[PDB]
RNA sequence: AAAUUGAAGAGUUUGAUCAUGGCUCAGAUUGAACGCUGGCGGCAGGCCUAACACAUGCAAGUCGAACGGUAACAGGAAGAAGCUUGCUUCUUUGCUGACGAGUGGCGGACGGGUGAGUAAUGUCUGGGAAACUGCCUGAUGGAGGGGGAUAACUACUGGAAACGGUAGCUAAUACCGCAUAACGUCGCAAGACCAAAGAGGGGGACCUUCGGGCCUCUUGCCAUCGGAUGUGCCCAGAUGGGAUUAGCUAGUAGGUGGGGUAACGGCUCACCUAGGCGACGAUCCCUAGCUGGUCUGAGAGGAUGACCAGCCACACUGGAACUGAGACACGGUCCAGACUCCUACGGGAGGCAGCAGUGGGGAAUAUUGCACAAUGGGCGCAAGCCUGAUGCAGCCAUGCCGCGUGUAUGAAGAAGGCCUUCGGGUUGUAAAGUACUUUCAGCGGGGAGGAAGGGAGUAAAGUUAAUACCUUUGCUCAUUGACGUUACCCGCAGAAGAAGCACCGGCUAACUCCGUGCCAGCAGCCGCGGUAAUACGGAGGGUGCAAGCGUUAAUCGGAAUUACUGGGCGUAAAGCGCACGCAGGCGGUUUGUUAAGUCAGAUGUGAAAUCCCCGGGCUCAACCUGGGAACUGCAUCUGAUACUGGCAAG
RNA sequence: GCCCGGAUAGCUCAGUCGGUAGAGCAGGGGAUUGAAAAUCCCCGUGUCCUUGGUUCGAUUCCGAGUCCGGGCACCA
């Protein structure tokens, strides 16, 4: 599946073992998923403070 | 869960007093009435057919001081009972102990009265009650605990209930620190803060 | 279901040191073999000199303290560690966990790199309590040249400020003491006499808050996850509630078992190796980078303030100054971890042979408090010794 | 063989029983063919908490049934017709 | 499941199994004595023979040897032959 | 003791507009996860994945008042022995209490778990006729006599273990025939014929081997006819998919006889006739336990059976047979398969989809709990014994609800942030200040009910031997709570210990600014974003929810978007290219006649639990529980005869 | 717990794997444009593995460590 990664900051790799939720984005062909940040080998997203529960991002960081 | 923060914020958005923070600031310095909260409070709020429903639901839950889980609970009970859910819920909303305690002057605000009911300050039928959501029965009496009969905040509140008309299903006596819940609450004096057309719209979604 | 180890007499964590091929496993077998004859009362016996499949299968040396035995004064547990330069890490951490070490050297090779490395650890990171054994003595063609061969060991001691002759240096042939040669069985047991008195005695921090730096971990089929290692502080008993801190998220469990040397344990004690079984824990999650403890006594940290002395070239230190922005390896209990370092206000460098205040920033968290010792290494050499003065967030 | 026994009901620390016509081949809190009463051993000020059908037990024991000991007790404090 | 705290009712089942097996073939093959009275043509002598059979035909179903209400069908199948006579 | 409250719109086609129609969407819910965050209390909930394999523990047995025995323990009884010396050792004695082990009797097949089979006469809904049973229970009879075995025990002995081996003794509620028996059994009738077991308590008299007998009571047995919870059959109607899934059957279709069955039928074997079943779905191959009921929605319809409860099948696999009322079976027996394990290499051992525990799978899951207190179940002659059955604390935000985290008051509102017209405004009475209590948590104090039964003493009654024995009650008091400092309540400071999470372009509640400047990404659709963006990301403020929060998936809704409820077809996707005409459907008009359906009526049923309506209760709620309302139909049968249907004529 | 290998401009290719790392290809910016493509005119990248060491000299060697692959190795 092709799976969207949201916000800038990418800790996932061409062998990063990860979890993915549904991400609806018919804007991009075939993309029906979204990759969960701060789960398995994927770390949380950069420059977030309005999310804590989303992106795996915890009580806020830079 | 209860409001621990600044209480007068709410009244300014909701176009009502909410019967909390009923004090005053001196000479109307930065008095912040007749405005909605924050720097953008002079901007008009914008509606939709569901938006009106969410703003009316916030209103009723700020009137009677109840959670959304409490209001969802009472609305299931309203629908369990025969007749129409709308009027069945309005009967539920008016009878509960925390509201009857504010009506009966024990709390000069809603938050004084909810703290009184939790903190065993009111006993009802002569038996101690530590929950906001106890239904007072007709012709029964709510009665202050001795350790709350000393509370200066309550003693001022019960005087603020004298020469103050009370909803005609109850009376209170400052001198006893006891109030008779004389009869059942009456929709022909007080009703809740929502639209009876909107409450059946969401099942069609 | 298992049988119980009983905490009688004092008890100590020790270990062999020296090179590969020298005797590093032979000596620790051979002492325990003659101990069962001499201390224990037995006659030379075939089951004395060989050991069971079941211990060999797990005590591969490099992950397990495979050896437990008894002497007239104390019980011992003992750790086995690599004798080669391809792998030294489990010695240099094991030094801070042990109360002393058993130094083996072979006349056949002469001294090799790990007989000269492991002797330094008791100054550098651990404790200076070393007892010595000269192996393969029977090989040398002249006895009067064997006597000069032993003056080499007194020099090797004297290189790292160990007293060259007031250290006990037994002469022996450990594989001949092991098998039951009449001359070499009679020239090993002097070493257990010294082991009973050179420590001199263990002392255990069993008053303090429980700290088990985990050495190793096991997966019991049908029962789950046991975490084990030398206890640095405190106590455990069966049914205690326990916290795992360190390189992972902090979580709580119940210690529902307590064991030592594959036996159930009436009480886990400081200064000795102890294992703990854990309720509702799965072998998928746990790692050795963890530290078991009493809930809310110690927390994971990546950052810490510390005092650290930089060695002088005299002590085998640097001769070049130690600049800011270095990436030394630290040594904490069972585990090593690397951090980037910082120097005080207006200090770009500190000279060799001088003390400084430092702030470290590790590349992974470990459980830390004040008063925990380390040594630093910068690659090719150890360069300093220090202590965590407080933790940082 | 048929029995008149307790089958168990009610929440933790606050139990209940339905008195029931059952078989010993059945499960205690499961299969029964009739409820002949109710017994709340703990409840206070609950008038609807307790019944027992004496008329029904008299039919069953005529068909060769046995009353269990809780039932044989409870019929002596319930009225001898129901 | 895997275990029970006792094992002896399982051995009670084998003790019973072998004493039933050893005599279920006994009580049924005596009928070769009955068959000669069926062959002799005469209903009363056929019946007297089946009455000589009745001692072992009721006990074979009382006992474990075939269990249940199995005497009734054996008496029925053997009668359905000898009731052709009169 | 009654009943309904339900049906929707919104973003999106173009320069502008109507209709049609897809797409997206607001709602509700899950044994759900993910990720953040979290204090307190009640009741509830926690594999929804591998029917995949389980370490280790633990889950129905029990009676010495069936029998033979005497390992253990204590005692009595007797002997013997020692300055432990009239106090003390050893021995003997089954002599007694008693019980290790054996024989023996009934349930272990029960409870508990799982959803793998089965699209099924299991199950749902309702009837039909040839059926049966543990054991409880109604009721009738019987108990003659004789013969016979062997383990335990006794001795001897092999192997690593499984496994035992060798030889001897003997008892029963153990073994067996004949006898002997009721409303009994078979037989068309004559007539023949059917069981089996005793044991235990005790007294005046009476025998006596002084064991025992007799006597009488108690307890137990066996046959047999009745009742009953439970269970089986038969029958009717219903039960997902592939028709690009067309043949299936003779052990059939029909019949007849034996065999066989609890009973029943080609069940099965055989004969005889040739029929039966299907393309409006035989057959073939695929999936799936069902159902009360759970979720969703006007409901139809759809999803769905889970938490609780009725029922079925199954328990690592394959073959078979049995114990017993009943089981190719979960807890058991022989063998095989695979794996695994012990092993002296010969041989043997095992299956948590019981309870707790665990590895693994996977997106994901409690303590090798605790307890005799109370409920049921199994043995018990009775006292009693068993039970992870049962009850009940723990863990965890898994479920639902209720409560709290302080509050009355209080400004030149003061700094700051934010916004700004640069005045101030605002965040916010929020802070500072003034006034007050501690609920809850903590700690301390006090403490109900879940408890009934059961034990023993003692008196009377009954049973009875005048008498004990046997037993019930009355009465006395012996004794009984895991959960547990309980439920619930009282004392005591003191705000002390209790707020994070998501959202702000519109649909969608929240607006302004700044930066990154078509970038970061951003929304589900239309789309936003290309240097002063409520669309990004942040700030502040605002909005919304709250110890839970968002988000993702899944189901159902909006949808009438397969339209009975509720659509179009000239042309919106669209009427067969046309005729002729069977299947099946539909049938003018008139005379007579009929009614199962319909309709009127009745009888039988969908019980409980679950559901719904109305009560009651645990302080309230969640939660628990009663009563009352619901079950339109279905099976069968009775009246009317307009009508569908039936029968006959015109 | 440890040990081993891989880290030349976005891409590519060279460079005693000891002797100050060199060049190319493609692309981006600006202008055009409200912006972009394309075009036209200008221009940059080296994580030459991070970081300590060895030496007369580190790009290329040794330890320390990250990501990613691989090795050593266990069941109280």
């Amino acid at each position: 599946v092709t799976s969207y990664i949201g916000g800038e900051g990418h800790n996932l790799q061409e062998h990063s073992v990860i979890l993915i939720r549904g991400g609806r984005v018919k804007d991009l062909p075939g993309v029906r998923y979204h990759t969960v940040r701060g789960a398995l080998d994927c770390s949380g997203v950069k420059d977030r403070k309005q999310a804590r529960s989303k992106y795996g991002v915890k009580r806020p960081k830079a | 869960a209860r409001y621990l923060g600044p209480k007068l914020k709410l009244s300014r958005r909701e176009g009502t007093d909410l019967f909390l923070k009923s004090g005053v600031r001196a000479i109307d310095t930065k008095c912040k009435i007749e405005q909605a909260p924050g720097q953008h409070g002079a901007r008009k709020p914008r509606l939709s057919d569901y938006g009106v429903q969410l703003r009316e639901k916030q209103k009723v839950r700020r009137i009677y001081g109840v959670l959304e889980r409490q209001f969802r609970n009472y609305y299931k009970e309203a629908a369990r009972l025969k007749g129409n859910t709308g009027e069945n819920l309005l009967a539920l909303l008016e009878g509960r102990l925390d509201n009857v305690v504010y009506r009966m002057g024990f709390g000069a605000t809603r938050a004084e009265a909810r703290q009184l009911v939790s903190h065993k300050a009111i006993m009802v039928n002569g038996r101690v009650v530590n929950i906001a959501s106890y239904q007072v029965s007709p012709n029964d009496v709510v009665s202050i605990r001795e350790k709350a009969k000393k509370q200066s905040r309550v003693k001022a509140a019960l005087e603020l209930a004298e020469q103050r008309e009370k909803p005609t299903w109850l009376e209170v006596d400052a001198g006893k620190m006891e109030g008779t819940f004389k009869r059942k609450p009456e929709r022909s004096d007080l009703s809740a803060d929502i639209n009876e057309h909107l409450i059946v719209e969401l099942y069609s979604k | 279901s298992k049988e119980k180890f009983e905490r009688t007499k004092p008890h100590v964590n020790v270990g062999t040191i020296g090179h590969v091929d020298h005797g590093k496993t032979t000596l620790t077998a051979a002492i325990t073999t003659v101990l069962a004859k001499t201390y224990g009362g037995a006659a030379r016996a075939f089951d004395q000199i060989d050991n069971a499949p079941e211990e060999k299968a797990r005590g591969i040396t490099i992950n397990t303290s495979h050896v437990e035995y008894d002497t007239p004064t104390r019980h011992y547990a003992h750790v086995d560690c690599p004798g080669h330069a391809d792998y030294v890490k489990n010695m240099i951490t094991g030094a801070a966990q042990m109360d002393g070490a058993i130094l083996v050297v072979a006349a056949t090779d002469g001294p090799m790199p790990q007989t000269r490395e492991h002797i330094l650890l008791g100054r550098q990171v651990g404790v200076p309590y070393i007892i010595v054994f000269l192996n393969k003595c029977d090989m040398v063609d002249d006895e009067e040249l064997l006597e000069l061969v032993e003056m080499e060991v007194r020099e090797l001691l004297s290189q790292y400020d160990f007293p060259g002759d007031d250290t006990p240096i037994v002469r022996g042939s450990a594989l001949k003491a092991l098998e039951g040669d009449a001359e070499w069985e009679a020239k090993i047991l002097e070493l257990a006499g010294f082991l009973d008195s050179y420590i001199p005695e263990p002392e255990r921090a069993i008053d303090k808050p429980f700290l088990l730096p985990i050495e190793d971990v096991f997966s019991i089929s049908g029962r789950g996850t046991v975490v084990t290692g030398r206890v640095e502080r405190g106590i455990i008993k069966v049914g205690e509630e326990v916290e795992i801190v360190g390189i992972k998220e902090t979580q709580k469990s119940t210690c529902t078992g307590v064991e030592m040397f594959r036996k159930l344990l009436d009480e886990g004690r400081a200064g000795e190796n102890v294992g703990v079984l854990l309720r509702g824990i799965k072998r998928e999650e746990i790692e050795r980078g963890q530290v078991l403890a009493k809930p809310g006594t110690i927390k994971p940290h990546t950052k810490f303030e510390s005092e650290v002395y930089i060695l002088s070239k005299d002590e085998g230190g640097r001769h070049t100054p130690f600049f800011k922005g270095y990436r030394p390896q630290f040594y904490f209990r069972t585990t090593d971890v690397t951090g980037t370092i910082e120097l005080p206000e207006g200090v770009e460098m500190v000279m060799p042979g001088d003390n400084i205040k430092m702030v470290v920033t590790l590349i992974h968290p470990i459980a830390m408090d004040d008063g925990l010792r380390f040594a630093i290494r910068e690659g090719g050499r150890t360069v300093g010794a220090g202590v965590v003065a407080k933790v940082l967030s | 063989m048929v029995t008149i026994r307790l089958a168990r009901h009610g929440a933790k620390k606050r139990p209940f029983y339905q008195v029931v016509v059952a078989d010993s081949r059945n499960a205690r809190n499961g299969r029964f063919i009739e409820r002949v009463g109710f017994f709340n051993p703990i409840a206070s000020e609950k008038e609807e908490g307790t019944r027992l059908d004496l008329d029904r037990i008299a039919h069953w024991v005529g068909q060769g049934a046995t009353i269990s000991d809780r039932v044989a007790a409870l019929i002596k404090e319930v009225n001898k017709a129901a | 499941a895997n275990i029970k705290s006792a094992k002896k009712r399982a051995i009670q089942s084998e003790k019973a199994r072998k004493h039933n097996a050893s005599r279920r073939s006994m009580m049924r093959t005596f009928i070769k004595k009955v068959y000669a009275a069926i062959e002799a043509g005469d209903k009363a002598a056929a019946q007297k023979a089946f009455n000589e059979m009745q001692p072992i035909v009721d006990r074979q179903a009382a006992k474990g040897l075939i269990h249940k209400n199995k005497a009734a069908r054996h008496k029925a199948n053997l009668t359905a032959q000898i009731n052709k006579l009169a």
